[PDB]
């Protein structure tokens, strides 16, 4: 009210608004799922057109041969995150021949992103991520939120509608956890939970975008006729 | 005071066949009279279905290859996974190396791959980046023992047809792999007899289509 | 006052939004993707008769193989036509080669939210790009000041936008020819025009992969405006 | 943060004026009034002290005239120590010109250069203007004698006769009527302290709340003096000219 | 750029089947002058790596204090930092490595020669070495200075090449490593007969020996020895 | 090479009674090649007189310099600077070049317009002041100069004849120097009066 | 290294040898010293390869965007001095570079612009540079007219690369020949002068002194 | 350093500052540019609220920015001679780095450069003037003549007014000025000139400047009789 | 370059520049104009190192051009000699110095009267008669030191101008390929095609 004019400002119940409707933002965003077993982590993003002759906006972005995200809000601070991202992966094989743990790469996120909550003149990052890898401990999946907060979580969504996926996620807790060396079946559990977050519109050749990455599979986005096998 | 500088030895050849290309070199490793090492791998893989070779100080070397591998996985972040073709990639090169123009990496570079219509390519850089695609190209300690020997041999330099006494020259026919393998071979076996600095082990990497496959062979140890 | 990075209470950022305001006063931009080619045309809106309109330079040549038409407040896009230029010669020194026409898009929309208090504000100007490369082929995008990017067979922005997109929606088909994305754009620029469409207030260009990015004489234009209505009259 | 309490002193209004030049000028017309004079002979300035004390040390004061080199003086009006700010900064951009071309500095060229220092703080830095507007006087070998006026906007204009301060109105009305091209110094001298006697506030004009100078080619052939008026020379040529 | 003051001379080092042996002895030296007998060149990160140092001797223990920062640093929001995200020799070698090329760039350099003996998490022997020109190079021997042209012709009659590994033990890879230490007693002039011998096995782990000394010297030949020619007396 | 002699020139002060005098050679060379007859080395600044020898530019540029000062100094003190007062920025001003400084040898003369008092200093190329009471030389003759002063010199002269006695100081060792010559100027400065004059000298 | 460029009647004739040398070693016989700056630009390549390769590539993307920017063919003087300015930011740092930049323009006519890294910008009718320079010199200067055919001007050139190919050590390998007109350069291909030289002998009547 | 973004759009998508500063512009005294056949003319308003000045050494409006380009504006004086100043030197650098003078069009998009630049710095407020650049390129005998406006976008005019009464000015040249067949003479461009300021000055004396502006950096300012005989000329066809 | 030589006689000031240009065993070029018109009535020639002495006249012509435009002026010789003096003397304690030598000839105005000065790269400035830099003057001092009038004709000026450059030709090793002259008077500056 009076103290949402920035981000240096906490409201008198010890609020930051501005981190707030940052995450707002992430709300308004296309839903994405995330979801691991202990070989394999997928990514399933629902693409979003502008009309019927524009594209279907990218949600999935590769950081490292072991690592990668799916984003929803504002895609350019995707963008710069996933660039910050990518150099702290190549920092690390560079300097130390060694691949970033996905736990460490998810306190980088949160630091980078408290940096731009405590300053005046900045603002939040407007996007929320889902990163998946696969690196010494076996897989992972991650949930990013702007105000800073990162979460290893078995599965999980983000966007609008999101909580139908996350309800399917956690009914189907016991069963997708253990599907281990079978990467399709991870997929249609990804992209059945998807589907409870669908209303009106459903899982075109063009609208979806799946992600993957395991033991002996590197980070790769299937996108077009390579996702029509799983519709 | 302090010398920035070393010289690791080592000898590397380049050769463009009608749709191949190798790369080859040999793996000892030396300072001054001493042998560091008789399997140190000289000649990489940087993806996209090129090899490099930096040689002459091994420490620059290494930092070359390095940031051009960095340099092929930043191309495919920023280019939508884009194949960097040769010659991409050699005016990439050149332009690494010209960057420290004024504190040279001290290496002989030479990559080698295909084109983008699939005929072999080996393309040739001095220390500051200068560049030049070739058919033929020896780099290194041994260089000026190999060169004159593919002069000959790969495109039959001061060779003329019989009968004829100097007035038909010697068609330049097209060599394949064997026939490539067999000079590389050779080349190496002869530089090994008269130059201190090679031996001990000599590695080929051959590109095609198909993809990158590797051969290692014995040179001699002393 | 407030900050100029601030997000509203929906979660979007208020400058931005703001911008895209200025870019809805502008006047029209309209581009259509073919396989022969992709057409650009724009209203040069000449506030004046003693205006001379070949001086309204709102088409513009960004390489050879990339063309680029603008609607908003048009003195903004000078400073993102030089980095797009720049940024275009730039990686055919790096790599001997032309530029992909999306890493161009994106090189252009990175620029769009560097402003805070850098820039003291967001570029008040929309971007059609088009182009060809040898991947992806013909290809048209719409560059905004949110930094956002999005590929179209067909766009229209600026003021006359909602109504020539709705006429783009039922038009476009995936085998049209040049030649009839050329009318096409005469055809829905002269509908969403205040002034009656000719040579002089209206302007084509286009981009093929034999002869690059050209802007039409009015000479040419008159004759397909010559051409659209006769097409029109006869039904 | 610190936005809240900026003042925003280089911003227009809907009428697109500069607020903070307008106010500046409204601070400088309470200031007391200085007049210049241009003659073919030569150059008066004339300027009134502000409501001064008996106990005011007059021969060792200035607050009205000064000395940019041996060819050029100033009379200020406004902030006096906001004038001297700038009269230092024209001493020296005089003294930069002569070191060097080896040449007087010509009077535009001076003027010129401190009307850009003041436009400049009209438009960025966020700082507050001068509040001051400067009558020059001065001569060169390329237009002679010369009198400008600069005001705290930045802008700058060249005048036959001009006043700055209070009452410039009447005092500008005045100067119009009796003002002839022809006109030589002893006519402007009385010219310059009949209109300032006429346009004070105060009750009477005295020796003692005025400050006086000339810029004659009166010197000794062909060469420009300046002549910053003593107390007890003030208060002989008001007897002179029949004021006292 | 500047020059080395206290010193320190060879490291040396090898393969065996299980795992790797390396080897420094205890000496700083300050010029001729043989001034510390109490030095550890020497230095484990962890219980996979030992990292041997030559040459500076306060270059090598600003060395010690970066590999003591940066088992604090790994240890860091890091649960693992005991078991899957503990530090390997390939990491620590690769750190070294950077820094040694950086420092060397700047014309600054560590005036050093290091060799990383260890044994990664897969049982796979790591042994590699980095100088002060950031120059790398790896072979089953390993070893710095004078421990270069007399040590590595002595382990190399051992382990000639990467077939012989498999086929030597650690009886023998240390009867080796100790007679090379003996020769180069013999022979260079900056050696100390203190030394330290470290071996890093995949199955019995890190085994720091410490106050090891030469032994078995052969000197009674020289009371036969008299003058330099002519002289019988 | 060195630069305090490439150019080459001489300046010499002395003080009389109630009368100071400084005097300076003509000449501008490039090493051997005579390039100017006028180049004056003498320059004043109100009453007070400085001489500066050396590297031709930094001469220029000095004198330029300490015309720039002291006229700021008199527009804002509203007096013309003494020469002891001089004396102080000189060495002020050449001392904040002390890791670059100017190749200069420069010579202060004047009357005290306040006390009447006579007065001369001297100064090396980085300020250190020589305040004497007798005589101020400077320039590739110094020596000579040291020499002439030394045996010519008595105090206590009248103005016309220290003018004799500094003029045959400057010649004579003028004329055992390769780089002075080509002319010579006189200045005899009393407390209201200057008087400059031009000497003839043997043009080799 | 012979490189040259001269003006005649039909335009701007460009010849340049081949050769690269790292000291007495020879490097490359097949290096391009002539360097293709666009459709209507040459520049010639004398010195440090990388030098010369790298800054004359970049004098095209100048020279590109200034034709982006102001819808006109830049002109030879203004793509020179891009150059000559550039170097010069460099003066002492070590650059190494002797270089013709050659076009022809409307408002200019055929122009000859010769730079060098110690920032010398000469405009003028003939140059040769490099270390066989003087050697071409003599059969330009006897030889050269204004109105040579085009056909006579190229083998002018080729004859006179070939004279110092003969007699200078760090030149040879072959001849590359381009002329320049107002629509733009034209390649005249690559001659070895190992089967050049014995031609020339033959037909020419020259080179009495060497024996075939 | 000051950083204050002053120049920001609003909810309808306007940015104040730029809209303000044209207000500045039309408070300014008026301008004209009319392009003949074979010249270019650039008139001027004085408002004679100012006498007792000395017109000799008072800033005249018409700036020389090189031998064969001028410049006019409408709006804040001291704003426009950092303009002024900008692009003399940017006349003169182009001079030594491409050999060749500025081309009219060239100076026109540097100006117009500098200003949007101002729109969107922070710390900064707009320039509030509006400018005519008029001239010959080098070796050309076509006439140009351009407009600058404080957001930055220029174009160019066959004929053109700006700053207070522009409105009925531009009316009078709308009717009067035919492309078709433009003033022939140096005569006849001047003549329709002072026409368009005689719409709005008052009283045709010392309020009317004329620079006539002809190719090959023939550039002349006409004096107070010269313009007076056009005055006179003009009411006696008038009085009919 | 090598050959600078000025001359300032009653009405007018004559410079002569040689116009050989040599790149160590070579002579490139024997046209070259070593010279620049600052103003309408002032003429600067140069010499020195390679590619500094363009780069400097050209931004000294570029500085003057300025000035002249901003003022609607035309600086004095003395004035313009001043600037140029100024920046030399700024160059000299630089990272790298302009190697630059010039003579400034210039017809003043005001004065009615023409000057010359001739000033080095360390900024020594001197008015003079007649002037050269390098060695030109070792040779033709004697000259102008015995045949030199102040009240000569230009005519005159050319005439012991050419008994000058005629001695350079007999005793000097190097081969200037003569020499371009330009006088520079009331009128301003023009270009003497037959010498
Ligand atoms: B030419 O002789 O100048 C030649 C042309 C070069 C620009 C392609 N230069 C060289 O051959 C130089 C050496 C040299 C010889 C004679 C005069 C000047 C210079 N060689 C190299 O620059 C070189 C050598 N080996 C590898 C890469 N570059
Ligand atoms: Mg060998
Ligand atoms: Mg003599
Ligand atoms: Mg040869």
């Amino acid at each position: 009210n009076n103290y949402d004019g920035d981000t240096v400002t906490f409201s008198p119940t010890g609020r930051l608004f501005q981190v707030e409707y940052a995450l707002e933002a992430i709300k308004q965003g296309s839903v994405t799922v995330g979801l691991r077993s202990n070989t394999h982590a997928v990514l399933v993003a629902l693409k979003r057109n502008a009309d019927e002759l524009s594209s279907y906006q990218k949600k999935i972005i590769k950081c490292d041969e072991h690592m990668g995200l799916s984003l929803a809000g504002l895609a350019p601070d995707a963008r710069v995150l996933s660039n910050y991202l990518r150099q702290q992966c190549n920092y690390s094989s560079l300097v130390f021949n060694r691949k970033l743990a996905v736990e460490r790469a998810g306190h980088l996120l949160c630091d980078k992103a408290q940096k731009n909550t405590q300053s005046y003149g900045g603002r939040p990052y407007g996007v929320g991520l889902l990163i998946i890898g696969y690196d010494k401990s076996g897989a992972h999946l991650l949930e990013f939120q702007p105000s800073g907060n990162v979460t290893e979580l078995y599965g999980t969504a983000i966007g609008a509608r999101s909580q139908g996926a996350k309800t399917y996620l956690e009914r189907t807790l016991d069963t997708f956890i253990k599907i281990d060396g079978n990467p399709d079946e991870l997929i249609k559990a990804g992209v059945e939970a998807i589907s409870q977050s669908l209303r009106d519109e459903s899982l075109t050749v063009d609208n979806l975008s799946i992600a993957i990455v395991g033991k002996d599979t590197p980070f790769t986005i299937y996108d077009g006729e390579a996702v029509a096998k799983y519709i | 005071q302090f010398n920035p500088y070393g010289d690791n030895g080592g000898t590397i050849l380049g050769i463009a066949g009608e749709d191949f290309a190798v790369l080859a070199g040999d793996t000892r490793n030396i300072t001054d009279y001493s042998i560091n090492s008789r399997y140190e791998p000289k000649v990489f893989d940087c993806g996209d279905n090129i090899v490099m070779s930096a040689n002459g100080f091994a420490a620059d070397g290494d930092a070359l290859v390095k940031r051009f591998k960095n340099s092929v996985k930043w191309y495919h972040f920023d280019h939508n996974d884009k194949k960097l073709s040769i010659n991409s990639a050699a005016r990439n090169i050149q332009h690494l190396l010209y960057g420290k123009r004024f504190f040279p990496y001290y290496v002989h570079t030479i990559i080698a791959g295909l084109d983008e219509d699939g005929k072999g390519a080996v393309y040739s850089f001095d220390p500051v980046g200068s560049y030049e695609r070739e058919q033929c190209r020896a780099g290194g300690a041994a260089a000026s023992l190999i060169m004159p020997f593919l002069d000959n041999q790969v495109n039959f330099k001061n060779q003329y047809e019989p009968g004829t006494n100097g007035k038909v020259k010697k068609p330049l026919k097209y060599l394949s792999v064997e026939e490539v393998i067999k000079l590389v071979r050779d080349s190496f076996t002869s530089a090994t007899e008269r130059h201190i600095q090679v031996g001990d082990g000599l590695e080929i990497l051959i590109v095609t289509k198909d993809g990158v496959r590797k051969e290692f062979y014995e040179l001699k140890r002393d | 006052d407030r900050g100029v990075s601030t997000f509203s209470p929906e979660g979007r950022l208020f400058q931005v939004e703001y911008s895209l305001e200025a870019i809805k006063l502008g006047s029209t931009a309209i581009g259509i993707a073919t396989k022969e080619g992709v057409v650009l045309g724009v209203e040069k809106r000449a506030t004046s008769p003693l205006l001379e309109s070949d001086s309204i330079e709102k088409i513009v040549e960004i390489d050879r193989h990339i063309g680029c038409a603008m609607s908003g407040l048009t003195a903004d896009a000078r400073s993102m036509i030089e980095h797009a230029r720049t940024a275009a010669v730039t990686h055919n020194l790096y790599y001997d080669e032309d530029i992909n026409v999306e890493s161009l898009t994106q090189s252009v929309c990175d620029l769009a939210l560097r402003f805070g208090e850098l820039m003291s504000r967001p570029f008040g100007v929309a971007l059609l790009i088009a182009g060809h490369d040898a991947d992806d082929g013909y290809q048209l995008f719409h560059a905004e000041p949110s930094g956002t990017f999005y590929r179209y067979n067909a766009k229209a922005i600026g003021s006359g936008s909602e109504g020539a997109q709705a006429e783009l929606l039922n038009e476009w088909h995936s085998s049209l020819t040049l030649k009839e994305a050329e009318l096409l754009v005469l055809k829905i620029l002269k509908q969403v025009m205040e002034e009656k469409l000719d040579e002089n207030n209206a302007q084509l260009s286009c981009i093929t992969k034999q002869d690059g990015f050209k802007i039409y004489d009015n000479e040419k234009t008159a004759e397909l405006i010559k051409e659209l209505k006769e097409k029109e009259a006869a039904e | 943060g610190s936005r809240r309490y900026d003042s925003r002193t280089t911003i227009f209004s809907p009428e697109g004026r500069l607020y903070q030049v307008e106010y500046a000028l409204e601070s400088i017309s309470h200031a007391g009034t200085a007049i210049g004079i241009m003659a073919s002979d030569g150059i008066v300035l004339a300027a009134e002290r502000k409501v001064t004390s008996t106990l005011l040390e007059q021969d060792t004061s200035t607050e009205k005239l000064y000395k940019l080199n041996d060819k050029i003086a100033v009379a200020v009006a406004g902030l006096t120590a906001d004038a001297e700010i700038l009269i230092n900064t024209a001493r020296i951009h005089a003294q930069n010109y002569l070191k060097t071309y080896n040449e007087d500095i010509p009077v535009e060229i001076l003027v010129r250069r401190l009307s850009d220092i003041k436009q400049g703080y009209t438009q960025h830095g966020g700082l507050r203007p001068f509040g001051v507007s400067f009558i020059y006087a001065g001569y060169d070998d390329r237009y002679g004698y010369q009198l400008y006026t600069s005001n705290p906007s930045g802008n700058y204009t060249g005048w036959k006769a001009i006043s700055v301060g209070a009452n410039t109105s009447a005092a500008q009305t005045l100067l119009q009527m009796d003002y002839k091209d022809d006109m030589k110094v002893d006519d402007a001298i009385e010219l310059a302290l009949k209109t300032l006697s006429k346009t004070t506030d105060s009750s009477a004009l005295t020796y003692d709340r005025l400050e006086f100078a000339t810029i004659r080619k009166g010197a000794n052939d062909g060469e420009v003096y300046q002549k910053i008026f003593k107390p007890q020379e003030i208060k002989d040529i008001l007897v002179k000219t029949g004021i006292t | 750029t500047q020059q080395p003051i206290v010193t320190g001379t060879s490291v040396i080092s090898m393969k065996y089947d299980n795992g790797v042996i390396i080897a420094a002895d205890n000496l700083g030296s300050y010029g001729s002058l043989l001034r510390f007998n109490g030095v550890e060149r020497l230095i484990p990160v962890g219980d996979n790596t030992v990292v041997g140092i030559s040459g500076d001797i306060s270059d090598m223990q600003h060395i010690e204090r970066l590999l003591k920062d940066l088992v604090t640093e790994n240890a860091y929001d890091n649960p693992l930092a005991d078991a899957e995200e503990a530090l390997e020799p390939s990491y620590i070698f690769e750190y070294l490595a950077t820094v040694m090329y950086q420092r060397r760039s700047k014309m600054n350099p560590l005036w050093n020669a290091i060799i990383v003996a260890g044994v990664q998490s897969n049982g796979d022997q790591f042994l590699r070495y980095v100088n002060l020109l950031g120059v790398t190079y790896s072979s089953p021997t390993l070893a710095t200075g004078f421990g270069a042209h007399m040590a590595n012709p002595l382990l190399r009659k051992v382990v000639d090449r990467e077939s012989d590994i498999p086929k030597t033990t650690v009886q023998v890879a240390e009867e080796a490593i100790v007679n090379a230490m003996r020769v180069l007693y013999y022979r260079d002039a900056r050696s100390s007969r203190n030394f330290s011998l470290a071996i890093i096995d995949k199955n019995t782990g890190l085994t720091f020996k410490k106050n090891l000394q030469v032994e078995n010297m052969k000197w009674d030949f020289a009371k036969d020895i008299k003058g330099y020619g002519t002289q019988k007396i | 090479s060195d630069p305090s002699s490439i150019n080459g020139g001489i300046v010499v002060a002395m003080t009389g009674k109630d009368c100071v005098a400084i005097a300076c050679d003509l000449r501008l060379g490039s090493q051997s090649l005579g390039v100017s007859n006028k180049f004056e080395k003498i320059f004043h600044y109100g009453h007070v007189f400085l001489g500066i020898t050396g590297l031709a530019t930094d001469v220029t540029t000095l004198n330029e310099m300490f015309r720039y000062k002291t006229n700021l100094y008199k527009l804002k003190e509203e007096r013309a600077i003494e020469p002891e007062t001089f004396t102080q920025l000189v060495s002020s001003s050449l001392y904040e070049r002390r890791f670059g400084p100017y190749f200069v040898g420069p010579v202060v003369a004047g009357i005290n317009s306040k006390s009447g008092k006579p007065f001369i200093a001297g100064f090396d190329l980085i300020g250190c002041i020589d305040e004497a009471k007798d005589f101020i030389v400077s320039g590739t003759a110094s020596d000579q100069l040291f020499g002439m002063c030394e045996s010519l010199y008595e105090p206590n002269l009248e103005p016309e004849d220290l003018f004799e006695t500094i003029s045959q100081a400057l010649l004579n060792a003028a004329d055992r120097d390769a780089l002075s010559g080509w002319g010579a100027v006189v200045y005899i400065i009393k407390k209201d009066e200057v008087v400059k004059r031009y000497l003839k000298m043997r043009q080799d | 290294t012979t490189t040259l460029a001269f003006r005649f009647q039909g335009g701007i004739i460009v010849a340049v040898d081949s050769r690269a040398t790292a000291g007495n070693w020879v490097a490359s016989q097949t290096v391009k010293k002539v360097i293709e700056i666009n459709p209507f630009l040459l520049g010639t390549m004398a010195g440090g390869t990388a030098d010369c390769q790298f800054w004359e590539t970049w004098l095209g993307s100048q020279c590109r965007l200034h034709e982006l920017r102001e819808k006109e063919r830049i002109s030879v003087a203004a793509a020179s001095k891009i150059l000559s300015n550039l170097v010069y930011q460099y003066k002492g740092a070590g650059l190494s570079m002797g270089t013709m930049i050659c076009g022809y323009t409307r408002k200019e006519g055929p122009t000859i612009y010769y730079v060098d890294s110690d920032g010398t910008r000469l405009k003028g009718d003939i140059f040769c540079v490099g270390s066989g320079q003087t050697f071409a010199y003599g059969v330009l200067d006897s030889n050269y007219k204004w109105d040579l055919s085009v056909e006579d001007a190229l083998y002018l050139g080729k004859r006179s690369i070939l004279a110092a190919a003969h007699r200078d050590a760090y030149s040879g390998g072959s001849v590359n020949l381009y002329h320049v007109t107002e629509d733009g350069w034209i390649y005249h291909g690559n001659h070895d002068v190992g089967e050049l030289f014995w031609k020339v002998k033959e037909e020419e009547g020259s080179f009495n002194n060497v024996i075939g | 350093g000051y950083d204050r973004a002053l120049s920001i759009f609003s909810p309808d998508g306007h940015i104040f500052q730029v809209e303000y500063a044209l207000e500045a512009v039309k408070r300014g005294t008026c301008a004209v540019g009319v392009k003949g056949k074979n010249c270019v003319v650039l008139g001027c308003e004085r408002r004679s609220t100012l006498k007792l000045q000395d017109t000799r050494i008072t800033p005249s409006k018409v700036s020389k920015i090189d031998s064969h380009v001028v410049l006019s504006f409408s709006g804040l004086n001291a704003d426009s001679r950092i303009l002024i100043e900008k692009a003399r030197v940017e006349a003169q650098s182009h001079r030594l780095t491409l050999e060749d003078p500025v081309t009219v069009e060239y100076l026109t998009r540097y100006v117009a450069g500098v200003q949007q630049r101002y729109t969107q710095s922070g710390g900064v407020r707009p320039f509030g003037v509006s400018t005519l650049i008029a001239g010959f390129d080098p070796r050309d005998d076509e006439p140009k003549l351009y407009q600058t406006e404080p957001s930055g976008i220029y174009s160019s005019w066959s004929a053109q007014t700006i700053g207070r009464n522009s409105k009925t000015v531009r009316e009078f040249l709308e009717k009067n000025y035919d492309r078709k067949e433009p003033p022939a003479t140096v005569e006849e461009c001047v003549k329709l000139t002072v026409r368009s300021l005689l719409e709005v000055v008052q009283t045709g004396a010392k309020n009317i400047e004329i620079t006539v502006v002809k190719p090959d950096s023939d550039i002349v300012a006409l004096s107070s009789e010269e313009i007076n005989q056009y005055v006179t000329q003009i009411e006696q066809e008038k009085q009919e | 370059m090598d050959i600078i030589l000025g001359i300032r006689v009653q009405d007018s000031v004559i410079l002569a520049s040689s116009k050989a240009v040599t790149r160590g065993i070579s002579v490139l070029k024997d046209s070259d104009d070593k010279t620049r018109q600052l103003s309408p009535h002032t003429l600067m020639s140069f010499a020195g190192e390679a590619g500094d002495t363009v780069q400097f006249a050209e931004y000294i012509q570029a500085n003057i051009q300025l000035y002249s435009i901003r003022e609607d002026y035309e600086l004095s010789p003395q004035a313009v000699s001043s600037f140029v003096r100024q920046e030399l003397a700024k160059s000299i304690r630089s990272r790298r110095p302009y190697q630059v030598n010039v003579l400034i000839g210039g017809y003043d105005k005001k004065k009615n009267k023409p000057e010359l000065y001739q000033i080095d790269y360390l900024g020594t400035k001197v008015e003079l008669p007649y002037g050269a830099h390098g060695y030109s003057g070792f040779y033709t001092f004697s000259l102008l030191d015995h045949h030199y009038r102040p009240d000569m004709t230009t005519e005159e000026g050319l005439d012991l101008l050419k008994l000058c450059v005629q001695e350079l030709e007999k005793r000097m090793p190097m081969d200037f390929k003569g020499v371009i002259v330009k006088i520079v008077d009331k009128d301003g500056i023009r270009q003497v095609d037959d010498f």
